[PDB]
């Protein structure tokens, strides 16, 4: 017991003011430290549910408090007025060796001991569960199995791929009350747009983790080499997206009002918007059926606001070196662009090509990528009947006509830029040159790498490549390509 | 015997790449661990990491691994880098001898020690000091085996370093002499002379002005120096490699300044301890300045080669990968190698220095040895995390 | 499980909810017995009836002279029971050297017959599961793509072509088909 | 004479960071740094009295 | 995804109902038969499994599951030859060989009914209201 | 063969048996 515990009560509380000012600090200059043109988070409101807002909604003053004690204590210690060697502490002694003294050591060991131990194993055990995409390992297991004991036999259908996500074992957690028996109607009634029972609370959760669960069965799939398979869940995605199943005209039921039976009836050859857009601007809201100028102007609005692709200069790339080599690691290169069925068939001449290709600072020449991350992210969706507000996303994927399987992980892309959109360049329309800005069409360019390197021989080797679209039923691409070895 | 059977507590192996999260969250655990291990009483002590239940800390494994590192570099055992039971059998010695250390040094311990047998509790003690220093053992297994960083050890150090620098700085231990309390936290201090006493501008700038212990002075020097070293961090001389085998594999080879990794500190502290303790058992601030500098100079100069590390030897690794230097001529590599690693090299080692005795002049708050040790340590785990992707 | 006919020694279990391994061994083991039955021979051979397979050749030579006679539709009546009792009366371990050989004598046949006679839905079917075994063939992918856009649908049809043309772009007739679609895709957009 | 010169037009080609990239190293680094310090400093404090008082 | 569970249904059936000893005979043909051609799927899909696990979006748990399911069935199928040869002297040596022949004939007979589902699906969705002729 | 769990859970058992025994025996000299 070499050491004192000042009693005293004179010399700790400095101690755990400054101990705790340090901390406070910090905090205080923080706080009082105090690109896209995004077009449906002003509007979507106009077409959401009133119970989907109170489900989206419904599912720094410790600073002040401890600068509050600064004053007690220092007003504290001011008040209080105040050969030769010591091994003095601050805390009072009263806590070293009173009748707290048991208390403070259970306590501690109860800290460490328990509290430690148990919320480590806990936070692991919760950690080591899941996959390394957000998805549980039971649900993962459920999905291969399904796939490998899946003889492709069948076809796939939305149906189908819905009795697979009844099996969200993570669903089955939250909702321990109900079977996937169930689940399954409830999608659909929900795909229909038809409502549930009492479980509209329900349903919302359910396809809100439902997106992620299908990123992660497309992963499964495709790195299992079902290309079908995968090019279903994509269009299943779009369909639980906009609340619709999947039809040969639903293109336009992707609208926000339509008068659908009437519709329907009246008119089925119309499944493309440049159709829409082909008509009259009276004659399109006639052929519709809401004779509303608000609703009309809505609709031409949104619709104007849907993506849609076009290739331009799809090809191959090695970075550094400029052509194809056996046993060689390329990677797709395709500078596109964004229409919406209101500026169509723009010559690749007309581009003065400059501005296209990609520059040689040689960094970069080894790293890509960095040009295209530069770009914006894609802005937010529109989906009503998705209870979140969602940016949009793209996907691209490869395909082999060797086999037609799949043969890597499928790629995400979501940063992009629609500026090529905005009423601002209106005045291109269908119905050619004069006053256009030739240099303010971004072109979008999109470079995905390739997993398995080229091959070791030479040849003109056949693949095909097909973007699509989630969230829209839009004009999404599909083409092909090859790449011609040389040595 | 080269080979053996394995009756010994081994480590799992990561079962997958594991991700940056769960590392670090694994590093603070193990390092709690040796924390609450490094400042917990023993049983058996009547008397005055000193006396603490790891006083003999990690030197078991120290001692293996610098041991079979000596050995190899003399390459005693003729190892073979082909299969996986090589680096088993490597482990298996390592762990082995460790265990025999063990034993030993605490028996050792025992006897040493003026603790007399009175008589089994001294055998309950000394089991208790097994187990501590297998747990470490099994612990910085882990750690290095995958689910850590890298080189718990190196980690230790830096902890023990910096938790001694801010113990230093703001623990609450005080001394009373003439003046009342002095605490030798250095903000403690420094806070309570501004709250006590009038003459603000007079005792800001006479603590400030304290000739006998730690200043705001001073650990502003340390937080200076601090920020620059880290800043002389980075400073990477890039250059462009092209493969040839795997065509189209682009890359950049990186060389740090530090390309020895502050060895040359060690070297000459190593040297003056060899020295002057020896000398004295049995103005020249220019001599002992430029002393450092030439220390450094050829202590990098050697370091660089026989740790392995050539011109020559970076060459005919290169000759292995079938790396080109893009932008130059296939041979001209070593001639330019043989102009770059030597001139970096000898320099880091002047900057190291200048760094060095900087901080000795400046008195702050620690060794800049340990500083710079610490702090390649951490940047080290920080380009992990970058290179491949952190949260 | 088992509900089933002793007479004709024939098993079969419950008539209730039932799983498709279920069905599928039923089935199974039903068609081994009959071919334990009709062999007779404890020793096997890995050899078929020539005279059977003879008996099929004969039916399809009616069947060609039934196309002699200029009749479409009894010709693919005559070749689809030759489909049928082939796929029937050969054990699972017949010879594989005539299996598969004749069994796309057959399926071509077929699809022309069919495609000229003027049904094509189940054509587009016979196509895919023939593609689903493997035959990749140019005229394969003539029949697909021409009963693809006969049937009014365009990517799949993109999609398909394609894959045909990654294998020989130097002939004309899928081109002219990839212009077809070419402008029909354009229409349909416009 | 010839050395620091030499050495000195060879290191201004060794392309340093700059301000933003400094920013984010020390930010990680010395903030990993600070955390383990703290850990150890606040663990050994706290456990002083402990050290007394189980004896 | 079983039926091994089926054919010890049927062979503790036989052991009292007695139907016929080709019917076992039969049934053991189905159970050998589906036993080769999974352990021919698993060892084709061995390397693609492999590779998702690599890439880490499964777990420990399904690939610890896959590894027994492999052990298993390399040692039920050895009990199968056992059972065979105990059943019969000279039933093992032609015996796999038409064991993957029926296989691939049992495959194909799949496939070949498939186009019933695959026909009533794609009519299903696409509404084509095929004519009794050519339409 | 141990898991990380394992390892950490076996160390702080002994270390919480140390410290037990410890203030354990403190008692047995002073209460008992």
């Amino acid at each position: 017991t070499n050491y004192e515990y000042d009693e005293a009560s004179e010399t700790w509380p400095s101690f755990i003011l400054t101990g705790l000012l340090m901390v406070v600090g910090p905090m205080t200059l923080l706080q009082i430290y105090q690109f896209n043109e995004e077009v449906f988070k002003n509007l979507n409101e106009e077409y959401t549910s009133d119970e989907i807002k109170q489900f989206r909604r419904k599912f720094n003053i410790i600073i002040i408090v401890g600068w509050i004690l600064v004053a007690i204590l220092l007003q504290r210690i001011n008040s209080n007025d105040a050969q030769s060697t010591s091994h003095g502490i601050a805390l009072p002694r009263f806590l070293v060796d009173g009748s707290a003294s048991p208390l403070l050591v259970v306590c501690y060991v109860a800290l460490l001991g328990l509290i430690l131990p148990y919320f480590v194993s806990r936070w692991w055990a919760r950690t080591q569960s899941y996959t390394k995409k957000g998805i549980h390992n039971v649900t993962a297991s459920n999905f291969v199995s399904n796939l490998v004991n899946y003889k492709p036999s069948e076809i796939v259908t939305t149906d189908l791929i819905l009795h697979w996500l009844s099996f969200a074992h993570e669903f089955k957690q939250f909702f321990p009350d109900l079977q996937p028996t169930d689940f399954e109607k409830l999608l659909q009634d929900h795909i229909n747009r038809r409502d549930s029972g009492k479980l509209n609370n329900a349903k919302f959760r359910i396809v809100a983790k439902c997106h992620s669960l299908l990123h992660g069965l497309l992963d499964i799939a495709c790195g299992f080499r079902n290309l079908d398979i995968a090019l279903g869940a994509i269009n299943t995605f779009k369909c639980i997206v906009q609340a619709v199943p999947l039809t040969p005209n639903c293109q336009i039921l992707q609208l926000p009002n339509v008068d659908k039976e009437h519709f329907i009836t009246k008119t089925g050859d119309i499944h493309t918007l440049g159709k829409l857009f082909t008509l009259e601007d009276a004659k399109i809201g006639e052929v519709l059926g809401i004779k509303d100028q608000a609703k009309l102007n809505e609709t031409l609005r949104v619709a104007s606001h849907i993506p849609n692709l076009k290739i331009i200069k799809a090809d191959f790339l090695v970075p550094g070196e400029n052509q194809v080599t056996p046993s060689s690691t390329p990677y797709i290169s395709l500078k596109v662009l964004v229409r919406s069925a209101k500026q169509p068939l723009i010559p690749t001449s007309l581009i003065p090509e400059e501005n296209l290709t990609e520059p040689q600072d040689f960094e970069s020449q080894r790293d890509p990528f960095a040009m295209m991350s530069k770009q914006p992210l894609v802005p937010y969706s529109f989906a009503p009947f998705f209870p979140t507000k969602r940016r949009g996303s793209w996907c691209c994927l490869v395909s082999s006509q060797k086999d037609g399987k799949i043969l890597q992980t499928p790629i995400i892309i979501e940063k992009l830029s629609y500026k090529n959109l905005n009423d601002d360049k209106d005045f291109f329309d269908k119905r050619k040159h004069e006053k256009f800005d030739i240099n303010d069409w971004e072109i979008g360019t999109i470079k995905i790498p390739l997993g398995q390197p080229a091959p070791e021989t030479v040849g003109d080797f056949f693949f095909r490549v097909i973007v699509k679209s989630t969230d829209y039923f839009t004009t999404d691409l599909d083409i092909t390509m090859n790449m011609k070895v040389r040595d | 015997f080269k080979p053996f059977e394995s009756f010994l507590p081994e480590v799992i192996a990561p079962e997958r790449k594991v991700p940056y999260n769960q590392k670090l969250i694994w590093t603070g655990v193990s390092l709690l661990i040796f924390l609450i291990l490094g400042q917990i009483p023993l049983y058996g002590i009547v008397s005055s990491n000193r006396g603490t239940l790891l006083e003999l800390g990690v030197s078991p494994i120290i001692t293996s691994s610098m041991i079979f590192q000596f050995l190899q570099g003399t390459q005693l055992l003729q190892i073979r880098p082909e299969s996986k039971q090589d680096r088993e059998l490597f482990q298996i010695a390592q762990k082995v001898c460790a265990i025999i250390l063990i034993l030993g040094q605490a028996l050792v311990v025992v006897m040493t020690g003026n603790y007399g047998a009175p008589l089994p509790i001294c055998l309950l003690l000394i089991f208790q000091l097994m187990f501590a220093s297998l747990i470490v053992m099994l612990l910085d297994e882990l750690l290095s085996k995958g689910y850590g960083l890298g080189s718990g050890i190196s980690l230790f150090t830096a902890t023990n370093i910096a938790e001694q620098i801010f113990w230093r700085a703001f623990a609450p231990t005080t001394v009373n002499s003439g003046r009342g309390k002095e605490f030798e936290g250095a903000v403690i201090a420094f806070f309570h002379l501004l709250a006590v006493r009038k003459d603000k501008k007079r005792a800001l700038v006479e603590a400030f002005y304290r000739t006998n212990l730690p200043n705001m002075f001073q650990v502003l020097m340390t937080v200076a120096i601090f920020l620059f070293v880290l800043y002389l961090q980075g400073f990477r001389y890039e250059l462009p490699i092209r493969s040839t085998k795997v065509r189209g594999q682009i890359g950049i080879y990186p060389i740090k300044l530090f390309y020895t990794s502050n060895t040359p500190i060690m070297l000459q502290s190593a040297l003056t301890s060899n020295i002057f303790l020896i000398s004295q058992i049995l103005i020249k601030t220019i001599v002992y300045i430029t002393f450092v500098l030439g220390s450094c100079a050829v202590f990098s100069k050697t370091w660089i080669e026989i740790s392995g590390t050539s011109p020559r030897d970076i060459a005919k690794q290169f000759k292995d990968q079938g790396m080109v230097i893009n932008g130059k001529r296939e041979t001209s590599i070593y001639r330019e190698l043989k102009k770059i690693i030597p001139t970096a090299a000898a320099f880091g080692g002047a900057t190291i220095g200048a760094l060095s005795v900087g901080s000795d002049l400046l008195g702050t708050l620690g060794s800049g040895a340990s500083i710079l040790m610490a702090t390649t340590t951490i940047y080290g785990y920080y380009e992990a995390a970058a290179k491949e992707g952190g949260f | 499980t088992l509900e089933y006919n002793a007479n004709s020694k024939l098993i079969t279990a419950s008539d209730a909810v039932v799983a498709l391994s279920t069905e599928t061994n039923i089935d199974q083991i039903n068609v081994l017995t009959t071919s334990l039955i009709g062999e007779t021979n404890p020793n096997f051979t890995p050899q078929p009836n020539e005279a059977l397979s003879k008996m099929i050749k004969g039916l399809f030579e009616s069947g060609m002279k039934n196309l002699q006679q200029k009749k479409l539709n009894e010709a693919l009546k005559n070749v689809s029971l030759a489909i049928e009792m082939a796929q029937r009366k050969r054990a699972p371990w017949e010879a594989f050297a005539i299996q598969l050989p004749e069994l796309h004598f057959m399926l071509r046949s077929k699809i022309d017959l069919c495609l000229i006679l003027g049904k094509h839905l189940e054509a587009l079917q016979d196509l895919d599961f023939l593609l689903g075994t493997g035959l990749i063939q140019p005229d394969v992918f003539v029949r697909k793509a021409d009963c693809l856009l006969k049937l009014r649908q365009w990517e799949e049809a993109r999609a398909t072509c394609e894959r045909g043309l990654a294998l020989a772009p130097e002939d004309m007739k899928l081109r002219a088909l990839l212009i077809e679609t070419a402008r029909n895709l354009a229409e349909y957009n416009g | 004479v010839e050395f620091v010169r030499e050495g000195t037009q060879f290191l201004a080609k060794c392309k340093k960071p700059d301000l933003k990239e400094y920013t984010k190293i020390v930010k990680a680094v010395g903030i990993g740094f600070i955390a383990v310090g703290i850990i150890g400093y606040a663990i050994k404090l706290i456990h002083i009295p402990i050290r007394y008082v189980i004896v | 995804n079983d039926a091994h569970d089926l054919y010890f249904q049927i062979k503790e059936m036989s052991e009292n109902e007695k139907i016929h000893e080709k019917v076992l005979k039969a049934a053991l043909l189905n159970r050998g038969a589906e036993s080769v051609r999974r352990s021919l799927k698993l060892k084709e899909l061995a390397p693609q499994i492999n590779l998702l696990y690599k890439n880490g979006s499964i777990g420990e748990d399904y690939w610890k599951r896959f590894e027994t399911e492999v052990k298993l069935i390399e040692l039920e199928f050895k009990d199968t030859l056992q059972e065979a040869e105990r059943l019969q002297p000279g039933w093992v040596q032609l015996f796999v060989m038409v064991c993957k022949e029926i296989c691939f004939n049992q495959a194909l007979s799949r496939r070949y009914q498939s186009i019933l589902k695959r026909k009533e699906v794609c009519i299903k969705e696409w509404e084509l209201k095929i004519n009794n002729d050519g339409r | 063969r141990v898991d990380p769990l394992v390892v950490l859970f076996l160390a702080v058992g002994f270390i919480f048996s140390v410290v037990a025994l410890h203030v354990i025996s403190k008692v047995a000299g002073k209460l008992f």
